[PDB]
């Protein structure tokens, strides 16, 4: 699963019909001045796919809709075109397209064509293992560095989610509700089952004996994973300290970092110059400093729950040339098991990229076109 | 494998037939979210818990169709 292709319409600064050229399955990267429609090709993106945008009061569906001089648009709708070789979307198509449609009045998406709820959609998107959860598919800027400066506070906020427990929580009590439902069907079958084709008998009940060793597997499970909710955050923070550890490690070659508890919040001591006992906190770091962990950091949660595709707009805006390199080594490397679309300025992630587009605004309106890897390096400099 | 069926029963129980809800065996299904394999999440912990509530759930309803019809035969 990956984004083949993508169609937009009526939306922001794309407001005639535009089609991409269809992704490469790696890393594609997309180059324009400020104010070209980079962002807004993110943006219709996440309109599709993103919890945050699932509900939108009328106020917000108007920003959205493209506003200028000449014809006014009173529609909007992106499609994503899937591909679904891997087949880990619950559909049995090569390409599975999903469109969603916004007006004034109106807001629809649209499977394949066929009209879906919102929930038919999210639904279909944890099948395919990209969560509603897991809001780190996208990465911005203002997300990094909003990081960047975060207190020890946010960091653990952002570790129970990661964690699980809340979404865990909600299926538990899905279930259990979903358990007393059976519980009266049960009981409207083994007191049913008092008036009794002697062998169907012997076979329904041996059905019934079924469902009571279910039963019994189903309250053992439950005991099982109620005891390790309890464990849960404490295992992720095992598990995304030493995935940060051997990031920060691979992005600054000698350096060292660690996560540090407190529960209060979470922590960061790194060093730069190379595990020395120079562990500085976190907001005693540069800026550039920071910007870089904040990074490391998402790329190891990121590696917790791992993602079909990454969008990544402007990520190394902060950093100098040697850690922007290092970013591309990285990117160059997670490139071989997941789709990544990126944007940026400089020339380092170029020499990271299978595909290279370039966004113009003109005439009133974005376009994306297909670039050589010698215009986007010509245009980055 | 087993857990793909039911992950395919939490998040989308349209395509899953009365032959993957006979033919599951909820105590192995639920031996294979307790034991190894690879370790889980606790949030994809919780969707397995559903889907096998859920197939636990049809298997009940479908026996409870059989026998509103076997009781009406006989
Ligand atoms: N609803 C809208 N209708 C028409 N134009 C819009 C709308 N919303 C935003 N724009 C404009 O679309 C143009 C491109 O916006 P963006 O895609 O966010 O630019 P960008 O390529 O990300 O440039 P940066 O962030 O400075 S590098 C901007 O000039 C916006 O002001
Ligand atoms: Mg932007």
């Amino acid at each position: 699963m990956y984004i083949k292709q993508v169609i937009i319409q009526g939306f922001r600064s794309y407001r005639d019909q535009t089609i991409v050229d269809p992704f490469s399955s790696k890393h594609n990267v997309i180059v324009g001045r400020n104010g070209s429609g980079k962002s807004n090709f993110f943006y219709a993106i996440q309109f599709v796919l993103s919890d945050e945008f699932s509900h939108l009061r009328p106020e917000q569906r108007l920003a959205l809709l493209h506003e200028g001089t000449g014809p006014r648009v009173i529609s909007a709708f992106v499609e994503i075109i899937f591909d679904n070789s891997d087949n880990r979307l619950p559909i049995d198509k090569e390409e599975v397209s999903l469109r969603r449609v916004i007006g004034a009045k109106k807001d629809q998406y649209f499977l394949d064509k066929k009209m879906v709820t919102k929930n038919d959609v999210m639904n279909l998107l944890e099948s395919a293992g990209f969560s509603r959860s897991n809001p780190y598919y996208i990465v911005k800027q203002g997300k990094i560095n909003q990081m960047a400066t975060a207190p020890d506070s946010q960091r653990l906020k952002l570790l129970r989610e990661v964690a699980g427990t809340r979404v865990y929580d909600e299926r538990k009590e899905e279930s259990i509700s979903l358990m007393k439902e059976t519980e009266g069907k049960r009981e409207k079958i083994n007191e049913l089952l008092k008036y009794i084709f002697s062998e169907q008998k012997e076979k329904l009940i041996k059905r019934q004996e079924e469902l009571d060793r279910g039963y019994k597997s189903i309250m053992e499970l439950m005991n099982v994973l109620e005891l390790r909710k309890y464990e849960a955050i404490q295992l992720t923070f095992k598990q995304v300290s030493k995935n940060f550890s051997e990031v920060f490690q691979k992005l600054v070659p000698g350096g060292k970092a660690t996560l540090v508890m407190k529960f209060t919040g979470v922590g960061i001591r790194v060093s730069f110059t190379g595990k020395q006992g120079e562990m500085r906190e976190m907001q005693q770091l540069s800026g550039g400093q920071k910007s870089l962990v904040a990074l490391a950091l998402i790329f190891a949660i990121q590696k917790c729950d791992p993602a079909p595709f990454y969008l990544f707009d402007q990520i190394d805006q902060a950093l100098d040339a040697q850690h922007r390199k290092a970013v591309s080594d990285m990117i160059m490397e997670l490139a071989v098991h997941a789709q990544f679309i990126t944007t940026t300025f400089r020339p380092e992630l170029l020499e990271s990229a299978d595909k290279f587009y370039g966004v113009k605004f003109r005439n009133k309106v974005s376009h994306i076109d297909v670039i050589t890897a010698e215009m986007a390096k010509d245009f980055v400099e | 494998g087993p857990l793909a069926k039911i992950w395919l029963a939490a998040h989308w129980d349209k395509k899953l037939t009365k032959a993957h809800v006979f033919e599951c065996n909820l105590e192995s299904s639920v031996e294979s979210i307790i034991s190894p394999k690879v370790k889980m999440a606790l949030r994809t912990s919780g969707h397995l818990l559903l889907g096998v509530v859920r197939i636990y759930h049809r298997k009940a309803k479908y026996l409870l169709a059989d026998c509103n019809e076997a009781f009406i035969k006989i």
